[PDB]
């Protein structure tokens, strides 16, 4: 798999979103600000920051076909950004309704709502009244217990996965009337109201990461005991097909996508994007795609000169500090795809903790 | 005056560990006979000079809970004895053999004699430890410390 | 407690005062500084205090001063300079001893947290009071120990070396809320004086020879227009100082306009600085402004001057004059609007035949009291609960 | 940061601490009218600094406050720094901690009126004073050396072994860049050319700068010279005319080799730096051998590198190998050097600061500057 | 040093580098804040159990954990009344400096004579495999360290007996 | 497993009871700077030990805390001993018992003193301190023999009998290779090469150690280097000159076997040795003249043990014969020996332990060891 570094942002980035074009990215910065970054040739660069909100971002999302970004923030709050004519961006507050912080957010399908998780014990399922003008919140509350750390959608636009502290994953329905049409039946149910939960599988460890399968007839969640658990239902009110969980060597996995049917991308505290490959018979940890897993005189400027004597006073000696031997230096903090249709992810990007945005080809 | 006074523990009810771990399904007097039936069969194993088989079969199962310190206290004592039994040598052989799940506990009952070395002799523990994380790497680590806390 | 004489030591910024309670002055006054070198190691044992450091600069000893501006910063050569003053200077055993030590009002917990650990580990001294420093600069202006003669409410002015503060105290309560701090005391002026013999590039400009002309040639005029107008009009207002260099051969200085321009640090501290900008009269307005109004009468009644840097000639007079412009001007906006005349406020700035050395003086009368070793933390509580025990401030509102 | 100030006795070389080179770099010289001021206004002034003097000079008196790197001029000296600080930095110096730079074997006094008017004219929060060729070894990104550092005024050699100094085998040589300009002036009159004012010794300075170089066997270029024309290339005065010189261009820089061309009697530069390493203890020259440093401007000749190597390779014994850093940027070394050392985070604890001179004196740098 | 320390600090190290996997998390129980749980406890889902690694009775590690925190704990070898004395005013010297050394605790935590609280800020700010390296560093050298006072303690006591017995 | 260490008078021999040879080897020196560090953010230490110290010397003064087999400085020893734990062998000093090692006729306080560090310093759980002679003869297979143990500052004499020392006739020679080196730095003046500094002191050792040998007749071969060049050979210093020596390279271990060369009344190592089997009874004479064993680095020496031979032959009575047993491995016998000895399964009730000691103070080690 190749990789390109596409920039280090100056700070930690727990989150980027592209636009659907690739040509410009968002991400949160650990500050109360959002950072917009535009191509600049084959680099990029600082287009404006958003500061609308009061304390640390916590998640930022990239409506692909509506062109809009949705900001969530450790305040409370969330924001929905929209492009007006002149090019610059209005900014539109989202009353979310949370006793805690906004912890997670994330478009839906059909770009009709998004759903914000929270420490609240609760996930704010936000849309849009045209007869208000407002963004209006519908808290899913009934099985959660903890902080949700991610949530994800199903490909039909109702049902939403919501990873938990409780170290569980939950399957819940997020229909809203006068947005969404009806569901089709479905492995998850076809009776499918708000709140309605069609699983709460369990985890060894806090479920960091969610994703359903491009066709949406499995789960794969990973957790904070170094594992990526994959869910196939069988109907409502009955056990799984299979619940197969594989179990990793190596720190924990924090973000998780589904390449294909068959083949899921996990990424996290081992500072490496993983390849687990499968179906409903089993599934293995196939392949690291960061080569940099197998932990692989002349005339001397001033800033060698001046750094080597700033080491030696300040450190042992004048020998700088080698890097890590992946391209990551740091935790990476969500893994997202960049091209090919769905069902089949050809590229996907990565950032991290260290700041780099990174650029990975299957 | 007021500021003292601790509200929040009888208003909002917190988590308690069997909300998060779910409820062991054997009673006390039933996993105190299961692991009265496996300590014989390991000290056995000793005498015979087998103590890798002693492991193997100390481990097929593992008491848990917080009403059951006296028997997880004795199986404690059998596995660090077994431990102490096996040579340096044949870790290596045995380790590599072992499960996902044999490893984990493995790596989790050398964590409970670590916590006690007035009981426990820790540098064999310490050896076995080495061998298992070096073998098995540093997830068998974080699936103890994400492990159930009556374990 | 044990039955042995408490032992008193004020460590100042300038001047450390040491000496045992009951006494009729501090057995010694020497400046609050160190000289230190800069097959066994020894240079820690090498080290002078005081008077002793002053001789040492041309034996090639460091000397540094470890309180500026009222704080101590460097607690290698403050424990050094506490063992030297505990075995040489008071040449005692601090196990048979209770301490009564000092700092200004605002001194970081931190401050009192490490003189803790270095009185009792260090010298495992019997017990030790930390006190609030001009709170017993009030008790050495009583006329007397006896009880008809004091006045437990009054605002106390002390300004020393290196910091100034007014602190309001009444019925023997400090209102802590109320402190005010100039950042400016005796070694601004100094600096002063020294920067204006520079400018005038006089044979000399040693700290020693701008110090003795602050103590004999330095005074508080009325206003500094009027007062370099008079240095045109009179000529003998200009002095001559005779000076002896380090090297020791004689000099003489023409001593002018810092006569009274360098007292006008505490008149117009934007004189000295540019971080503190609100004059002395003013800031003890807001002092006694910011205090309960039922005490009001009894601060400005009873402001007690303390610390050398108070002794300027003319200085409480100067005081006096502006802070009752400052009252009267404030009464008279009231009288004016009502219509009918008050009563007044009569403001009466103190100074005493102890007003050198106020806080020595005060601790000394403090320490005598039979309850002294009860308001002192014992070596028993700190064996219980360490340094943590100092660490709580005394003088201001704590939250928890 | 920190103001790096190289005040060196025919160039100041100045900038802050953490730049890549000195930002300043003039003429040490304050120049004066020597003719009659006759036209009103004409934006005269009573006296010109730096590049200003040496952009005047055809009316000008020239003088160097600074010989053999002693201020010999304090009033000009002050008229330097001020230029430094206000002119060409723009800076508040009251701002800013200054790095000052002297070669070793100075008058004590040298220090203390440096201190003085850095602490009393200047208003300055704290300085420092560095010996040069300690400074030159940290541009070098070397702990241990010999460093041969030759100005304008001063050659010196100082010897250090794993950041220790070895006092007693530093040297001092008073012959470098202004003592080879005075013996080119000497030299050129033989040739049928006059220079003798102020102004014309830096026109043959110019020409010092330019034409002249080291040669690797002098008998055998002087025996080239005498019978060649090849040797032999020329100048063009301000005023236009034309000089040739020939051997004139390899016998100027010899004197640092041969002093006795000026009338000294002392070894050169060659046998002084054997002479300093000799004086260490036995087993540390080894390590200078292979760590001669050169540095200054009057280390910047074409050939001086390969004869000073030469000439040490003749004195050390065969069996090691000598080997001499003579970097392209060795004009700037000292100053490359003190903005190093002024953007350590130690050396900020090394400062004297303004509170501690004015509780000391100026003697305060003879106890905190070695 | 590490011949005899090596089995213990390669456990330490390899549980404080599985310890340290921490990230941003705000308070379920206060609003707009974070805290580091491990240190204030009123959530337990969010926390890790606690490991003890160990060479002997008097020579231990306790590691804490939680989703944005790791406290690390540990009782130094002290075989002496003169190590126990050089031991706690070595900790109350380096635990007076935490704020320069970002990682130290102000407090040991009650039986422990050292203690380190990690946040997840020093692991987004720091180095983290540096932080560990400098923990099992320190551990590694602050035996060598406590002796080599004692015997300059030893040498200034056999300086004042010369002194003084030399001027009669 | 025990620590074993030969505290030797120059050379610190450290290691593990049942390995073949030391862990640790190095020079039992503590330096400390002479000179002002001038660098900023170097590794400046207040003091060096071992090969660091070796290594650095040309900046250090170097000194020995043992003398004569006597510490003389408890620091420095300390010093050493923590070296030895922490840096060398890296082992925590209570973890194992540590076999030191002494030589015979010491002050009682050497002893005592070295047993109170260990027990209460270093808090080591068990320790022991064997004769250095005993210990080479358990090195060398025997349990009877004389040993010529001749280290860096003692040359002591040892008869053993199947087992049973004979502690009248112990012979101590304060003559070992120290004495050799201060006898070769004054012989090497007299052709002009000047050696007086702590670390070219360590360079004439070295020149020892390389180039000298024991004359077989030492009037035949001062004849002989009186004749011809034939005898001499080069050294080349760490400065890269060669120095070349002759009579001086066997005149110097000659003070072996003539102690007034450097002044001092007493017989040479022969007569010593001989002396020693002398004051022993009748009946073991004889099979101690064929069980000399000679040990430490002063018997490394080129024909040592054919002189040794020569010398003890013309002594004792022709009727029986001298054999003398020097094997390649001597300079590190008495080490060899402690590892042997506290690897014994009969010696480990004979260790002192903490229990044991502290019931009866450090006087404990005169009625433990011989
Ligand atoms: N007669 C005086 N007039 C003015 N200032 C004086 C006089 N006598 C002493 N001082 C100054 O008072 C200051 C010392 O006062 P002190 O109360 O001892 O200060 P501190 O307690 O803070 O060390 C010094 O600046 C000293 O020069
Ligand atoms: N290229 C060069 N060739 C020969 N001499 C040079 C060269 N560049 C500078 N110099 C000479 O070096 C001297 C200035 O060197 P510098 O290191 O700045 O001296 P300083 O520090 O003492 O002022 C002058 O004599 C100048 O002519
Ligand atoms: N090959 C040799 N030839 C001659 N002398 C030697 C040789 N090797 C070592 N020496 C001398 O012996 C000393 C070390 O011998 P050693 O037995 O280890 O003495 P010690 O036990 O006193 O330290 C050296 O310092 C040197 O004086
Ligand atoms: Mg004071
Ligand atoms: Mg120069
Ligand atoms: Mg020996």
């Amino acid at each position: 798999a190749t990789s390109q570094v596409l920039h280090i942002l100056p700070k930690p980035s727990y989150e980027h979103a592209f636009n659907s074009q690739r040509t410009e990215f968002v991400t949160t910065t650990a500050t109360n600000q959002v950072e917009l970054y535009e191509q600049d040739g084959n680099g990029w660069k600082h287009a404006r920051t958003f500061s609308d909100h009061d304390k640390i971002v916590t998640c930022v999302d990239w409506a692909p076909k509506s062109n809009r970004i949705v900001t969530c923030s450790q305040d409370r709050n969330a924001y929905v950004y929209e492009k007006r004519p002149d090019g610059t961006w209005k900014q539109t507050l989202v009353l979310l309704r949370l006793n805690r912080a906004a912890t997670f957010v994330r478009w839906s399908p059909n770009e009709d709502k998004f759903a914000v998780g929270s420490g609240a014990r609760v996930i704010s399922v936000c849309y849009f009244e045209q007869e208000n003008d407002w963004w209006v919140s519908k808290h899913l509350k009934r099985p959660l217990r903890s902080t949700i750390l991610s949530l994800d959608w199903h490909p039909n636009n109702v049902l939403l996965a919501a990873g938990c502290a409780d170290r569980k994953a939950y399957v819940l329905s997020a229909y809203v009337r006068d947005v969404d049409a009806k569901p089709e039946a479905s492995v998850w149910g076809s009776r499918l109201p708000f709140n309605t939960v069609c699983a709460e599988y369990p985890s060894g460890g806090w479920v960091h990461a969610v994703g359903f399968s491009p066709s949406g007839n499995a789960l794969a969640y990973a957790g904070h005991d170094s594992s990526v658990t994959i869910a196939y239902p069988s109907a409502p009110e009955q056990p799984p097909r299979a619940l197969i969980t594989v179990k990793l060597s190596q720190l924990p996995l924090r973000s998780l996508l589904w390449a294909n049917e068959s083949a899921i991308v996990a990424a996290g505290y081992n500072y490496s994007p993983i390849l687990l490959q499968g179906n409903e018979s089993g599934w293995a940890h196939t392949r690291d795609l960061d080569a940099g897993t197998s932990k692989t005189e002349g005339p001397v400027s001033f800033t060698a000169l001046r750094s080597t004597f700033r080491n030696m006073d300040l450190k042992g000696s004048s020998q700088s500090i080698s890097s890590l031997p992946t391209v990551h230096q740091n935790m990476i903090a969500t893994l997202r795809p960049y091209a090919g249709t769905p069902g089949n992810i050809t590229a996907f990007t990565s950032s991290g903790t260290d700041g780099r945005v990174v650029l990975w080809t299957l | 005056t007021f500021r003292t006074l601790d509200v929040d523990s009888i208003t909002e009810p917190v988590l308690t560990e069997q909300d998060i771990f779910p409820i062991r399904n054997e009673t006390a007097e039933q996993v105190q006979a299961a692991v009265s039936q496996l300590i014989p069969q390991a000290r056995s194993a000793i005498q015979t000079g087998n103590a890798l088989q002693g492991l193997k079969t100390l481990l097929s199962y593992v008491p848990y809970g917080n009403d059951v310190q006296e028997v997880r206290t004795q199986y404690l004592n059998a596995f660090v004895d077994v431990l102490s039994n096996i040579r340096a040598a044949d870790i290596p052989a045995f380790v590599k053999e072992c499960s996902t799940e044999e490893i984990d506990n493995i790596v989790n009952f050398i964590y409970r004699g670590l916590a006690n070395p007035q009981a426990y002799n820790s540098s064999v523990l310490l050896n076995w430890h080495e061998k298992v994380v070096e073998i098995s790497g540093i997830g068998c680590i974080v699936r103890v410390l994400n492990s159930r806390p009556d374990l | 407690a044990s039955f042995n004489v408490p032992i008193i030591m004020d460590n100042g910024t300038g001047y450390s005062k040491l000496g045992y309670a009951g006494n009729d002055a501090p057995s010694y006054v020497f400046p609050t500084v160190i000289a230190t070198r800069s097959k066994r190691a020894t240079e820690d044992l090498d080290f002078f205090i005081g008077n002793d450091a002053l001789k040492k600069a041309s034996a090639g000893y460091s000397l540094d001063y470890p309180i500026r501006h009222g704080q101590i910063e460097n607690w290698d050569h403050m424990e050094r300079f506490w063992q030297q003053s505990l075995f040489k200077y008071l040449r005692c055993e601090p196990e048979d001893h209770y301490f009564l030590l000092t700092e200004p009002p605002l001194n970081p917990p931190e401050n009192r947290e490490n003189t803790a650990e270095i009185m009792f580990e260090s010298f495992n001294c019997a017990g030790l009071y930390i006190a609030v420093q001009a709170v017993l600069a009030l008790a050495a202006s009583w006329t007397s120990s006896k009880v008809t003669d004091r006045s437990l409410t009054g605002t106390v002015v002390d300004s020393g070396d290196g910091v100034t503060h007014i602190i309001p105290v009444a019925e023997g309560y400090v209102i802590g809320s109320s402190i005010k701090t100039m950042p400016l005391a005796g070694r601004d002026v100094t600096y002063f004086v020294q920067s204006l013999l520079r400018d005038r590039n006089e044979p000399d400009s040693s700290l020693k020879t701008a110090e003795r002309i602050k103590e004999e040639c330095c005074y508080v005029c009325p206003d500094i227009v009027k007062e370099f107008s008079r240095f045109d009009r009179e000529p003998d207002r200009y002095l001559k100082y005779a000076s002896e260099s380090i090297t020791g051969h004689s000099t003489t200085i023409d001593v002018g306009f810092e006569r009274f321009l360098a007292p006008e640090i505490f008149f117009n501290p934007e004189i000295a600085s540019s971080d503190f900008l609100t004059p002395l009269p003013e800031l003890v307005d807001n002092v006694v402004q910011s205090s309960p109004i039922d005490v009001r009468k009894g601060l400005y009644k009873n402001i007690v001057l303390s610390g050398g840097s108070t002794l300027f000639k003319n200085f409480g007079n100067r005081l006096q004059r502006d802070l009752k412009r400052i009252v009267d001007e404030r009464i008279h906006r009231s009288e004016m609007l009502s219509g009918a005349k008050s009563g007044g406020v009569d403001v009466n700035v103190i100074s005493h035949k102890r007003q050198r050395n106020a806080v020595w003086f005060g601790g000394s009368l403090l320490a005598q009291t039979p309850e002294f070793g009860s308001y002192c933390h014992t070596k028993a509580d700190y064996e219980e609960y360490g340094a943590s025990i100092a660490r709580r401030y005394q003088i201001f509102g704590n939250s928890l | 940061t920190a103001l790096v100030c190289d005040n060196g006795s025919g160039l100041v070389k100045a900038g802050f601490a953490g730049d890549d080179a000195p930002r300043a770099v003039f003429p040490s010289i304050v120049g004066r009218p020597r003719h009659q001021g006759v036209m009103v206004g004409m934006g005269q002034k009573d006296s010109y600094v730096g590049d200003e003097a040496q952009s005047k000079r055809g009316i000008l008196t020239l003088k160097y406050p600074i010989e053999h790197g002693i201020i010999t001029n304090w009033d000009d000296m002050e008229k330097i720094w001020h230029h430094t600080f206000y002119n060409e930095l723009r800076v508040a110096p009251e701002e800013h901690p200054t790095l000052l730079t002297e070669a070793p074997l100075n008058p004590k006094a040298n220090r203390e009126k440096m201190t003085q008017i850095m602490f009393e004219t200047f208003n300055v929060p704290a300085m420092y004073v560095a010996i040069q060729a300690v400074l030159s070894l940290y541009a070098s990104g070397r702990t241990t050396g010999i460093v041969l550092d030759s100005g304008d005024g001063v050659t010196h050699n100082v010897p250090i072994y794993e950041g220790y100094a070895l006092p007693h085998a530093i040297m001092r040589l008073d012959l470098a860049g202004r003592d080879l300009t005075d013996y080119l002036m000497k030299i050129l009159t033989e040739r049928g050319y006059s220079f003798v004012t102020t102004a014309e010794r830096e026109i043959v300075r110019d020409i010092k700068e330019k034409l002249c170089y080291v040669a690797l066997d002098f008998e055998n270029e002087m025996a080239t010279a005498a019978s060649s024309s090849s040797l032999e290339k020329s100048y063009e005065l301000p005023d236009g005319q034309v000089i040739t010189i020939g051997n004139e261009r390899f016998r100027c820089p010899e004197t640092l080799f041969q002093p006795s061309f000026i009338g000294m009697e002392s070894a050169g530069i060659h046998e002084t730096t054997y002479n300093s390493i000799m004086k260490c203890d036995i087993d540390i020259r080894k390590d200078l051998y292979a760590n001669n440093v050169m540095s200054g401007g009057t280390t910047m000749y074409p050939g001086i590198a390969d004869r000073m190597q030469k000439e040490i390779t003749a004195l050390a014994p065969s069996t090691m190998k000598i080997k001499i850093i003579a970097p392209p940027e060795r004009k700037y070394s000292v100053w490359i050097g003190g903005s190093i050392l002024a953007s350590l985070s130690t050396f900020q604890q090394m400062w004297i600061t303004k509170q501690e001179y004015d509780e000391a004196g100026p003697s305060i740098v003879h106890r905190k500057c070695f | 040093m590490s011949n005899t320390l090596r089995p213990y600090l390669n456990a330490v190290r390899s549980t404080l580098t599985a310890s340290l996997a921490l990230e941003e998390f705000s308070s379920e129980i206060v609003e707009r804040q974070s805290q580091p749980e491990v240190e204030v406890g009123r959530s337990p889902e969010i926390l890790l159990k606690p490991l003890v690694v160990s060479r002997n009775e008097q020579e231990q590690c306790l590691i804490e954990s939680s989703v944005n925190s790791v406290r690390f704990s540990i009782r130094i070898k002290q075989v002496d009344e003169i190590e126990r004395i050089l031991v706690r005013k070595f900790m109350q010297f380096l635990m007076g400096r935490a704020e320069s050394f970002f990682i130290l605790r102000r407090k040991p935590v009650q039986g422990y004579d050292i203690s380190f609280l990690i946040t997840n800020y020093h692991t987004e700010e720091m180095l983290k495999h540096k932080l560990v390296d400098f923990i099992i560093e320190f551990m590694e050298e602050v035996d060598a360290e406590i002796s080599e006072m004692k015997l300059f303690l030893n040498g200034r006591a056999r300086l004042v007996a010369e002194t003084y017995l030399s001027c009669f």
